[PDB]
């Protein structure tokens, strides 16, 4: 029911700082929010680093 | 048998090298090092047990 949205026309290439400007802000975790990705990142690794047979980048 | 407690700081050479490559690859690393100790060296706590390990079949 809301209106079709005008032909997508954003600018090409905006400055990096100025998005990164809001960006580092926004990107910010609590200790326990990092702490839960850090250990689930880890075990990804890990499992990554048991080696199975490869891939392209392993041959 | 002991009991090991989660969340140690890994610390010592292998809590370092499980630090930099993770748990599973120092599993695989160590088991490799196990066939190169199994292979290439003839080893026991005694000169006799070496030596019984090292020997051939038989009239050889």
């Amino acid at each position: 029911m809301p209106n079709i949205p005008p032909p997508f026309t954003a600018p090409y290439a905006p400055d990096d700082a100025e998005i990164a400007a809001r960006l580092l802000p926004a990107s910010h975790l609590s200790p326990p929010q990092e702490a839960r990705i850090h250990r689930t990142a880890t075990r990804l690794i890990e499992a990554i680093r048991k080696r199975r047979l490869g891939g392209v980048e392993d041959m | 048998a002991r009991v090991i407690q989660p969340g140690e700081t890994p610390d010592g050479t292998i809590g370092r090298l499980v630090k930099r490559l993770g748990a599973p690859a120092v599993r695989t690393a160590t088991r490799q090092a196990m066939r190169l100790m199994g292979n290439h060296f003839v080893l026991g706590e005694t000169i006799e047990q070496a030596l019984e390990r090292g020997k051939p079949r038989s009239g050889q």
